[PDB]
């Protein structure tokens, strides 16, 4: 606060502040998935007959 | 993870200026900056304050400094905060610790 001070003894100044930090690096993820060559030749649950 | 703190350093304490002096030297050991001295007794070289002489504080040293410094640089005026002056462990009284520059121009808030 600022509580009282006249302007006459104008005194105590105040100070900046900060100081934190903290690193999260990597991360990943891949889901790889087949292509089925060969389930194609039959016919889906869609694709109507 | 790695906390890492950065914090402003300010050891002025109001909007006086601080004013330095160059003094000869008579310290006996390592001295960081921010340490309160004293005129040695007999011989008046400056020497760290040993917190148990009253009222002899004269400066704060503006630069780290050791024993072979043949003159030490310190200021003669200005205000400083409580927390960022290196005292001696044997001032172990806070309401000397506040008035141990009483009478010159130091001040301690």
């Amino acid at each position: 606060m600022a509580l009282y001070v006249s302007p006459i003894v104008s005194g105590e100044v105040i100070r900046s502040r900060g100081g934190s930090t903290s690193e999260f690096t990597p991360g990943y993820v891949k889901p790889k998935h087949e292509v089925n060559p060969q389930m194609t030749l039959r016919r889906l649950p869609d694709e109507d007959p | 993870t790695s906390k890492e703190t950065f914090t402003h350093y300010q050891p002025q304490g109001n909007s006086d200026p601080a004013h330095t002096a160059t003094a000869p030297g008579g310290l006996s050991a390592k001295a960081p900056a921010m340490t309160p001295l004293m005129l040695d007794t007999s011989s008046r070289k400056l020497v760290a304050w040993d917190g148990t002489t009253d009222g002899a504080a004269v400066g704060i040293l503006a630069v780290a400094a050791d024993q072979t410094s043949t003159t030490l640089t310190f200021y003669k005026s200005g205000t400083f905060r409580y927390e960022d002056v290196l005292w001696p462990e044997a001032a172990s009284d806070e309401t000397k610790k506040r008035t141990a520059f009483a009478g010159t121009a130091i001040s301690i808030v």
